[PDB]
DNA sequence: TCTGTGCAGTGCTCGATGTTTTATTTAT
């Protein structure tokens, strides 16, 4: 019923260099629909069910920043994305505002740019849960977590 | 005369038609009465009058006698004996000492009776929202009750007019009985405690007048002078003939239609130990300070169980119970205790809100305890926001969002109460209380967001907002068992 | 039928037409979702204070009330409480062949009769009476020349009306207007540039605003309207009703309009007669979803709702609809009007 | 078995008063006794000064109110409160004259997504008959509304008529069943009461006496 | 007809003409679709600060909250007409604030000021104390002829058009102005998903990479501009001006609404586009055409052609449905038809 | 045949003033 976030994280990690490069050169989440390697990656995670499609597009597009940009770290809730971006000490607060205010597709593009810069260490299944809904509530909590960390 | 003639508006405990009895009929029969007026605040004012009367005419010599008179009405001979030395001070129309009045008031105009009707007038919106002519003709009972209410619970008429000894708009808290007779007796301090309560000028303000611009040490006021204190110079006009009272709707031979008043000021230094109100204990420097409780920025209330809400706030939040309540606890520590209570929220002369519980269990306590917890969680979160808002040099209503949201809390949660109370029983109690928590949790989030919504897109306030919401969820998590 | 139901769907461009004490847009929860709201009192005042209202209602022919023509019926109405001596003395001092009489007129005069009756008993007259009742007399004289306005909207917030019969309700009842759809409001972050300040602005602020397809509902009590016009005819009442239809379609509250300018006319207007007045708000209880705008799906949802419940709700009776849109129409039981004026004429002609 | 008149009170906004003398106009959770009488008194052509038939209506009729939960798409929608900041320009300063304030402030509470089903029966010494009360709600003389004139009905006032043993048994015939009932007549398995001051004193205009509902919880 | 409605469809090339607290394009939801927005206050300030306004209307008002700085401006400007004492008291009475020599004196809020209007006031103040007339009665006198005060707004027309409020001083009573022009926020006729420019700043002392990497929102858009002018209100606000005077001012607004574009980001985006359609219509009640685009315009050989077409179709629908017959004229590059804007403006000047 | 100073008569705006307030501050 729910996407196995760690399984997908592992699948992306041990992906062959070819399939990985084909996914990484995508410039926005919807372009993943043109990549055969993308479909094979997310098929065992419920892609053919339309319920999961928008979530899987966000998850994989965030991962597509690189195999080594998002480092999963186990809980001791676990490190949220907002706290993780602040933990890097590289991201200006203004860029977080611009992220949480952005509309569709543009938000994912800006997020991935932030992930590239920040190289966050976080709780990946927790971030995936956030990417699944990605409502106005999740976006405000992102900004507030970032601010509460700094 | 309040001690002789009929003026007490009652109807049988579970009966029907209103009848006007006298103090003797109340004190000397096993008849079950309950006060009956169109207004709860006036029913409380009446009871306060009755209690203050019974406090001077018949304090029990000990707890043993205290318990006796409650179960056994006095005989008419005993009553006449006790009221005999007091008849002189309870005349409405009188030559030199009218009840709670002042002969020789210098006033150019005659003040309408509505000014004693606490809330019917007082604000610029009153003439638009209220029914006219509620004070065109007041019976004898309502007039005395209204006078007593103005001196105790209501704020002053305006500039140059002073408020009661407990201050403006105090909360009055009485021990509740099975009927009117028991309730009155239940709130009369026995002679020993009476002496311990008041360790003076023991004559009324309408017999021994207050001197203009004089400073009065609180310790220099007798208990009858204080209980029947009149801070204002008021003089009734000559009443009129038989007809309906515009306040209670009953027929009356004498009906007052106006009164005279004049500016009159003084100063009571210190705090008079009034036995009818709970207080707040604060320690500033090395001294102990007391402040009588009042509905300040909110008036905590729920339908059906407001007395329980107020009771728990006193019991839990430096609050201390009223002296009459402290007595009852000592006399019957194991006996269950419910309140008869009331007060006003005011903006100076304007009455903004009325909350009164006048009627004559552990689950309910648990429900109230749970309710207050979420209330407190919300307050701490929004006070955190309001302080941060202030420290950030922002101006506007952002510094008091915790006040509005608290008022909205009670009003929004009141809608949940009828269904909660209807489904409470032995086996369902834990389930309906759990459901209440989820409801109140959701409500707190809604009210937080609502209070904070006008300050979206204020980037300089994001750390204040974030801290405030984090505070809210921290306290919300502590509330789930 | 006694009631005229007026249904309006009107689309507004980005604006803030009605706000509260925090300057936030007014709203309401309907069907569990937030709708932007324009209050009853705001909408009604926009009508009552409009120029169109002043010309067609404020300057009506039935506007004026003549105490002279009302002497007979007043003489028998108050004839059991008062005798003709006082009744005629009162009737003349207020002014200096009528069949019926407006209820508040009877009641207010009856109050004046009580005063002069007590004036003769207390044995005072001349100017003393006209000094005491100076403002009161001036009050009723003004009200006697605003009879249609009082019959339609009710008495003013300050009227000098004295009695219970003087509590005059409007014959038209205006509901709170709410959007047919859920709304998340926008925010305008603004500056005020100081001409004498080098760095930055002298003020910063925010203002909440949004668009919205609103549903306006109003009904008219015909018998009440006639009865408060001294016993006017159905035709005369239907003529007044025609003006209400026009105002509910065109009048918009002035708030924030200087800077947001949402001067939009209604895209759909429908009128129907019934014995029991009903709002069709539950057409939008399930919030309308956008499909090439909110307006077309709203009219569509309004039409589909009528087709479903009108019969069972007893909304048989004369029904007509005007629309700027070519959306698939309601049941053929509703007569389509191509212009607003044709719709209004249809109302004058009793349907 | 007695005859019952069944009414439906549905609309996007409702208001049912609680004691006040202030610019705050509060609402309760379900319709008041005074409010139901006024609604009936509106359907009938009763004027505010006609205390005679005003008292004839009150002595003839008793009520039972059921709270109905809005179900939408098979989902439950709860009743919420609403606070209206309601101002008045040029409002009367006194009860006679034409002097007025620039602006006054009031605060009015409404219920949202609320609906009610009302059972109605005649007292043993009633004046009217349910047959003429049925006529009144089908063809009202004054405009009917839910507490305030700004609050229209979205469903017909009339729901049905029936015969039954107690008000609870009568309301059973009409969906949706399950909501809590507040009745003026007590039903056997229930003993809870709901105190209120919403009994209009008809000899004393706009004043109210204390009374009590019998509480009947839904399953 | 008392109202002059003005309708403009103007297309802009990629730009960022109006942005918010986070430097992102202002927008609005209309018809369930995001539209790029230009605030009415941005439009009004672009017009009042423009060269055209200066040449054809006059001096824009002085809007400030800094009375100490204002004090010094008036002393330098009204020095040769009045003594420094009178100038100081005049500002003090109007603002309700103590005008001394303090470095910082602040008003209640930002307020528009007209020098010519202040000049008129200090005359009265001088004559007042000369006739030994105190301030309380001076105010009572001045309240009796507000029209004589409003004639000074011919030196500050943007106030007559856009309004003024004050909460302290004599301006509370004497300076209350309800603007004659109503104006909407410009919104795009179509849905816009804004573009994002990813930019660098190359550092001449840094050989590896750039010194700054950033993003900037921008987009194109066909915008609908709406405004109307209340002629009777404009005359009253100018102290009782003639209809010809009001009509000529309205004509300049028409010109500015068709040609004036906010300056924001124009140095690096240069969207200096004039309108492709202007429509003027006299009416008794204000009429906006915004609902022509409630259903967002779909592109079809651009957004401009289908926008103008949508405008025309909705105009006919309203005119036919509401039976409107106020005078109307239309200028276009893509109802009386006007080949040039100038002919359109003569038309308005001549009462339609 | 209209109008003028005294009113009586009061409609007011004027100002000082009765009272009284505070509760917090994540997660790492
Ligand atoms: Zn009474």
């Amino acid at each position: 019923d729910e996407i196995d976030a760690m399984a997908l994280y592992r699948a992306w990690q041990q992906l062959d260099n070819g399939s990985c490069a084909q996914i990484r050169r995508v410039s926005e989440p919807d372009e993943l629909r043109d990549i055969p390697a993308f479909y094979r990656l997310v098929q065992p995670f419920g892609w053919e069910n339309p319920r999961h499609q928008q979530a899987l597009l966000r998850m994989v597009f965030c991962l597509s920043a690189g195999k080594n940009v998002i480092r999963h770290q186990d809980k001791k809730t676990g490190i949220s994305l907002g706290r993780a971006l602040a933990n890097s000490g590289r991201i200006n607060e203004r860029r977080i505002f611009q992220l949480i205010r952005a509309d569709r597709t543009a938000d994912m593009v800006q997020l991935r740019r932030l992930l590239t810069h920040a190289e966050p260490v976080l709780d990946w299944p927790l971030m995936a849960r956030m990417l699944t809904w990605w409502g106005k509530r999740e976006r405000q909590q992102l900004l507030e977590d970032f601010v509460l960390t700094t | 005369n309040l001690l002789i003639d009929n003026w007490i508006p009652v109807r049988p405990r579970n009966g029907g038609k209103v009848q006007i009895i006298n103090l003797q009929s109340l004190y000397c029969s096993r008849d079950q009465w309950r006060l009956s007026l169109p207004r709860d605040d006036m029913e409380l004012a009446a009871l306060a009058l009755l209690v203050c009367i019974g406090q001077i005419i018949a304090p029990a010599k000990d707890d043993v006698e205290f318990r006796h008179r409650i179960m056994n009405p006095l005989t008419e001979d005993e009553f006449q004996q006790l009221i005999a030395p007091w008849i002189d001070m309870f005349y409405l129309n009188h030559a030199e000492h009218p009840f709670m009045q002042t002969k020789g008031v210098k006033a150019n105009d005659v003040t309408p009776m509505e000014k004693l009707l606490a809330g019917v007038s007082g604000a610029t919106n009153c003439a638009f929202v209220n029914q006219p002519g509620q004070g065109e003709a007041l019976c004898g009972g309502c007039t005395a009750i209204a006078l007593f209410n103005q001196a105790n619970q209501a704020p002053g008429f305006g500039g140059g007019f002073k408020s009661g000894l407990r201050g403006g708009t105090p909360v009055t808290t009485f021990v509740r009985g099975i009927d009117l007779r028991s309730t009155v007796l239940l709130n009369v301090l026995t002679l020993p405690r009476l002496q311990k309560q008041f360790p003076t000028e023991n004559q009324p303000t309408w017999i021994k007048p207050i001197k203009s611009n004089e400073s009065i040490p609180a310790s220099s006021i007798g208990f009858v002078r204080g209980l029947f204190w009149q801070p204002a110079h008021i003089e009734l006009c000559d009443p009129i003939g038989i007809g309906k009272c515009s306040c209670c709707g009953q027929e009356s031979n004498l009906r007052y239609t106006g009164f005279l008043k004049e500016k009159f000021t003084f100063t009571v230094n210190g705090l008079w130990p009034h036995p009818h109100s709970p207080c707040l204990v604060t320690v500033k420097k090395g001294e102990v300070e007391e402040k009588f409780l009042a509905f300040t920025t909110s008036a905590p209330s729920w339908t059906q169980i407001s007395r329980v809400v107020v009771d728990k706030i006193i019991q839990n939040e430096g609050n201390r119970v009223a002296a009459v309540v402290n007595q009852f606890r000592n006399i019957a520590p194991q006996s269950p205790l419910e309140l008869i209570m009331g007060g006003y929220r005011n903006n100076q002369a304007s009455i903004l809100e009325r909350r009164h519980d006048v009627l004559m269990g552990n689950v309910i306590n648990e429900i109230v305890t749970v309710g207050l917890g979420y209330k407190t969680a919300l307050r701490k979160a929004l006070y955190t926001f309001a302080e941060g808002f202030k420290n950030k040099d922002f101006k506007g209503a952002g510094v008091s969002v915790h006040e509005t949201a608290e008022r909205h809390f009670y009003r929004q949660s009141e809608l949940l109460i009828p269904d909660v109370l209807a489904n409470v029983n032995f086996s369902q109690a834990d389930e309906v209380i759990a459901d209440l928590r989820d409801k109140l949790h959701q409500l707190c989030e809604m009210l937080f967001n609502q209070s904070v919504a006008p300050y979206a897109h204020h980037p300089k306030l994001i750390s204040t907002l974030a801290l405030a919401r984090a505070t809210l969820y921290k306290h919300l998590r502590e509330l789930k068992p | 039928s006694n009631f005229i139901n007026i249904h309006v769907l009107i689309s507004h461009s980005p604006s803030c037409l009605n706000r509260d004490d925090m300057n936030m847009q007014k709203d309401a929860i309907f069907g569990g979702k937030r709708r932007v709201r324009i209050s009853s009192q705001s909408l009604k005042r926009a009508m009552r204070k409009s120029g169109y209202y002043a010309q067609n209602i404020g300057e009506s022919s039935l506007r004026t009330i003549h105490l002279a023509q009302l002497r007979d019926v007043l003489r028998q109405k108050l004839g059991e409480r008062f005798d003709q001596k006082i009744i005629d003395k009162t009737l003349a001092l207020l002014s200096g062949s009528a069949d019926a009489v407006t209820p508040w007129v009877v009641g207010e005069i009856a109050w004046f009769c009580e005063q002069v009756a007590k004036a003769e008993a207390d044995n005072l007259d001349d100017k003393k009476l006209l000094k005491v009742l100076k403002e009161d007399i001036a009050a009723i004289r003004v009200n006697l020349q605003q009879g249609v306005d009082i019959a339609l909207s009710g008495r003013m917030a300050t009227s000098g009306m004295m009695t219970e019969l003087g509590k005059v309700d409007g014959a038209m009842s205006i509901a709170h207007a709410i959007t047919t759809h859920q709304v998340d409001s926008d925010i305008d972050w603004f500056t005020a540039v100081d001409d004498l300040q080098e760095q930055g602005s002298a003020h910063l602020g925010t203002q909440e605003f949004s668009s919205g397809v609103f549903y306006r509902y109003a009904n008219i009590n015909l018998a009440q309207l006639q009865e408060n016009l001294g016993g006017a005819s159905r035709e005369q009442a239907l003529e007044i009703a025609t003006h209400v239809v026009h105002m509910l379609a065109t009048e918009v509250p002035g708030a924030k309009q200087r800077t947001y300018a949402a001067f939009n006319p209604a895209d759909m207007v429908m009128v129907n007669f019934s014995d029991m007045p009903l709002s069709m708000a539950n057409a939008f209880e399930k919030a309308v979803k956008a499909k090439d705008g909110f307006l077309q799906p709203s009219i569509q949802a309004f039409n589909q709702y009528w087709d479903r419940v009108a019969n069972g709700y007893g909304l048989n009776g004369a029904a007509a609809q005007f629309s700027l849109s070519d959306v698939d129409p309601i049941t053929a039981q509703v007569k389509q009007m191509p212009t607003l004026e044709q719709l209004k004429s249809w109302v004058r002609n009793n349907g | 078995m007695r005859s019952y008149l069944i009414l439906r009170l549905a609309g996007p906004m409702q208001a049912w008063g609680q004691p006040t003398f202030e610019g705050t106009r509060p609402t309760g959770r379900f319709p008041t006794r005074s409010g139901l009488l006024g609604l009936l008194g509106a359907c009938l052509g009763i004027q505010r000064d006609d205390t005679s038939s005003l008292q004839a209506l009150s002595e003839s009729v008793q009520f039972a109110v059921r709270c109905d939960e809005l179900i939408l798409d098979d989902r439950r929608v709860s009743v919420t409160g609403l606070r209206d900041y309601h101002t008045v320009l040029g409002a009367r300063e006194d009860y006679r004259g034409l002097k007025s304030h620039e602006t006054i402030q009031t605060w009015r509470e409404y219920l949202c997504d609320a609906s009610f089903t009302v059972a109605l029966w005649l007292t043993p010494h009633a004046t009217m008959v349910i047959s003429e009360l049925e006529k009144a709600v089908l063809k009202p003389r004054y405009t009917p509304y839910l507490g305030r004139r700004s609050c229209p009905l979205t469903h017909p006032l009339f729901l049905g008529t029936c015969q039954a043993s107690d008000p609870q048994k009568a309301l059973l015939n009409y969906e949706p069943v399950g909501g809590d009932i507040y009745s003026e007549e007590s039903v056997t398995g229930h003993h809870l009461k709901f105190t209120a001051r919403d009994e209009p004193m008809i000899t004393l205009p706009r004043q109210f006496a204390s009374r009590e509902w019998y509480v009947i919880k839904g399953g």
